[PDB]
């Protein structure tokens, strides 16, 4: 009964478990660019 | 070591905030690992202040992790980023494109191959369009068509180009059904909004954490690399960005518990960005590499090379079956 709605700016991060090297990172302010 | 983690996160978040500051409302996509691997690869041939400025720019503490342990961590990491599954496609490559007659130290070519997986390609930079096509095809091949035109302008007096690419394709644990994708509002801000294809799933059990303190929710939608989706409340993106750090990233990880989600909505979309990183890298203290005081004599045996341009390009695809990420970094080097 919980709603998670990505209808506003959001962040994504791809993190290596062992090194915490960050492979990729993004901020989405407008998916329609 | 654990001091590598503290460096990697500081570098990634430092770079991110600098990318945002240039245009604070634009989409951002980039690969911190791609950029730091290309610079670490360069530092194999650096000495003295040129070398220390690079490794410090990457947020490494030389007293804490030696140069050999940094290269060792990169080597180990590169080998893990070439994998294939029914759920994962990973690939990462390094290469140096070199003026055909330019003599390279044996130690440098050996180190470059052993630690960074890099071959050396004789290239005719004076034939600028052909050299550019050579490098852009190598990146296009490496990223399976996703990063094109990484190099747009190439000085015809170029001596070498160090290139990194990375490709990451991953299927969702629970895919979205395309029948359930429908046009929905996306709010740029509280009163500016557009319509985008919005994917949806019902009754998902996924790692979850509501952080009422920072006014955000984080979830995980997927190997040995985690993918975090961080969803600030409206008008709380800036606040959330202000709190990004190793500390709060660790807190996000230590607070994710599995939880059943009634409905999950996520846009179907593609964004890309390209940057020139000279300003940012100078701002990070990597400065001697760009001047006639550059010391890259570990490459050739003389101080006859300096960096001219660092470019970066990245692309992100989000669709019903999963996500696709790719990026590349080129470090262009002139004679001196
Ligand atoms: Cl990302
Ligand atoms: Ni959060």
């Amino acid at each position: 009964r919980t709603i998670v709605r990505f209808n506003r700016p959001f962040l994504m991060i791809i993190v290596d478990n062992f090194t915490w090297s960050i492979f990729f990172m993004s901020k989405v302010t407008n998916p329609k660019q | 070591d654990r001091g590598l983690a503290s460096a990697n996160v500081d570098f990634a978040f430092s770079l991110y905030k600098q990318l945002v500051l240039k245009a604070p409302d634009k989409n951002v996509i980039f690969s911190p690992l791609s950029i730091s691997t290309a610079l670490a690869f360069l530092s194999l041939g650096a000495h003295n202040t040129t070398l220390t400025e690079i490794l410090k720019g990457l947020k490494f503490n030389l007293t804490e992790t030696s140069e050999a342990e940094i290269h060792q961590s990169f080597q180990h990491l590169l080998r893990t980023l070439n994998q294939s599954s029914d759920e994962l496609q990973l690939s990462m490559g390094n290469a140096m494109f070199v003026k055909e007659q330019l003599s390279l130290l044996d130690r440098f070519t050996e180190d470059a191959k052993r630690l960074y997986g890099s071959e050396a390609f004789a290239t005719d930079f004076q034939d600028s369009a052909a050299a550019k096509k050579l490098i852009n095809d190598y990146v296009k091949n490496g990223t399976r068509g996703k990063i094109t035109d990484l190099i747009k302008d190439l000085d015809s007096q170029t001596m070498m180009v160090l290139v990194n690419y990375i490709f990451f394709k991953a299927k969702f644990e629970m895919p979205f059904d395309p029948q359930d994708t429908h046009q929905s509002r996306f709010y740029l801000s509280k009163k500016k909004y557009v319509m985008v294809p919005m994917m949806s799933l019902h009754h998902l059990t996924i790692p979850y954490f509501r952080d009422e303190e920072l006014s955000c929710t984080v979830v995980q939608l997927n190997g040995n690399a985690s993918a975090l989706f961080i969803l600030p409340d409206q008008d709380k993106m800036e606040e959330v960005e202000a709190m990004l750090s190793q500390e709060t990233l660790s807190r996000f990880f230590e607070s994710l518990e599995f939880r059943e989600i009634g409905e999950l909505y996520l846009p179907k979309f593609s964004i890309s960005r390209d940057y020139n990183l000279n300003d940012i890298l100078l701002q990070l203290g990597i400065e001697e590499a760009f001047t006639s005081k550059a010391d890259l004599s570990g490459i050739t045996g003389a101080r006859n090379l300096a960096v001219s341009q660092v470019v970066h390009k990245a692309v992100l695809d989000v669709f019903e079956e999963g996500t696709e990420r790719s990026a590349a970094t080129a470090l262009e080097v002139l004679f001196q």
